[PDB]
């Protein structure tokens, strides 16, 4: 089986910075993509960005271009999603996502497209 | 969308990553190209990026996409390769030098976008260092074989073996056993196929503008095996 572990939430006074890094470990199949959601407490799972493993080409959602910064670790199964001018409706849990089966066309952004799923770091936001 | 042999109706980009490690000696390999499977043509072009190739060219043909096959009408039904796309499949491979190593290999075959990638891991051990591999005695050319495909009922795939013919400076031949397994990576129905083969060309070539050392290959593939 394989696992996703999550780490580097926290705590952070607005405009602050935090970093998120989740590392995939076993599996039997290679990296395709990676990606980062987000969920709020009775809210909707929203995208916040992905990146694929070959091209290492980054796409962001609308809220987070220019903010925030998705990259690889020497393709080492690891992925880093900076945060920057953080602020209060930016708090959530947020989850990295996993892609290793191939694909034709452009990285989608639905949760189905990703098979699988950290368990969710916890980001707060706050005076 | 598309989705199986629909990928393949035109020109497709290829990419070819591969991570070595014969007795020892360690190196990588980049290959770029493009496979038309309406003619069953597979053109590309490969580059040692670490220094120099520690082993003859010729023997990693083999290793560096029969989803490129040019299956005739009448037999598309049994084109394993394509039905797995675009989610890829599994290659692993076991290589039989006789009286010399072995190569054991592992690759995922799989689209990435607008390109089909093919990443493999190669691991040799048990060669002479002076024997035919490495001591580079291999001509830099290749013959032509009968790919024998068989569907694999215990797995959700295919068993593949051949053997070829690599061969020597001084007019001899260098048999390889070929040992071939292909297993699917989604979770969606494949095609198993009946008892057939896949008849393979090849002709390795060099760029003249080129200062590395690398390989230029063209392959021809068309599957054959049944009958209306
Ligand atoms: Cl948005
Ligand atoms: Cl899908
Ligand atoms: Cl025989
Ligand atoms: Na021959």
């Amino acid at each position: 089986d394989v696992q996703l572990v999550e780490s580097g939430g926290g705590l952070v006074q607005p405009g602050g910075s935090l970093r998120l890094s989740c590392e995939a470990s076993g599996g039997a199949f290679s990296t395709v993509a990676m990606g980062w959601f987000r969920q709020a407490p009775g809210k909707e799972r929203e995208f916040v960005g992905a990146i694929t493993w070959t091209a290492g080409s980054t796409y962001y959602a609308d809220s987070a271009k220019g903010r925030f910064t998705i990259s690889r670790d020497n393709a080492k199964n690891t992925v880093h999603l900076q945060m920057n001018s953080l602020k209060p409706e930016d708090t959530a849990v947020y989850y990295c996502a996993q892609r290793v089966r191939g694909f034709f066309g452009p990285l989608r952004t639905t949760p189905s497209w990703y098979e699988y799923w950290g368990q969710g770091t916890q980001v707060t936001v706050s005076g | 969308a598309s989705k199986g042999e629909e990928l393949f109706t035109g020109v497709v980009p290829i990419l070819v990553e591969l991570d070595g490690d014969v007795n020892g000696h360690k190196f990588s390999v980049s290959g770029e190209g493009e496979g038309d499977a309406t003619y069953g043509k597979l053109t590309l072009k490969f580059i040692c990026t670490t220094g120099k190739l520690p082993v003859p060219w010729p023997t990693l043909v083999t290793t560096f996409v029969q989803c490129f096959a040019r299956y005739p009408d009448h037999m598309k039904q049994h084109d394993f390769f394509k039905s797995a796309m675009p989610e890829g499949y599994v290659q692993e491979r076991t290589i039989f030098f006789k009286d010399d190593g072995n190569y054991k290999t592992r690759a995922e075959v799989k689209f990435e976008g607008d390109t089909l990638v093919n990443r493999i891991e190669l691991k040799g051990i048990d060669f002479k260092e002076d024997g035919n591999i490495l001591g580079h005695k291999l001509e830099y050319n290749y013959n032509s074989h009968n790919v024998y495909i068989m569907a694999d009922k215990q797995k959700n795939g295919i068993k593949v073996n051949f053997k070829i013919r690599h061969n020597i400076e001084d007019g001899s031949v260098h048999l390889a056993d070929h040992y071939q397994q292909n297993t699917p990576i989604g979770d969606g129905p494949v095609l198993l196929p009946d008892n057939h083969y896949l008849s393979t060309q090849s002709a390795l070539s060099k760029d003249p503008n080129e200062k590395r050392d690398h390989m230029v290959l063209l392959e021809f593939v068309t599957a054959a095996g049944i009958t209306h």
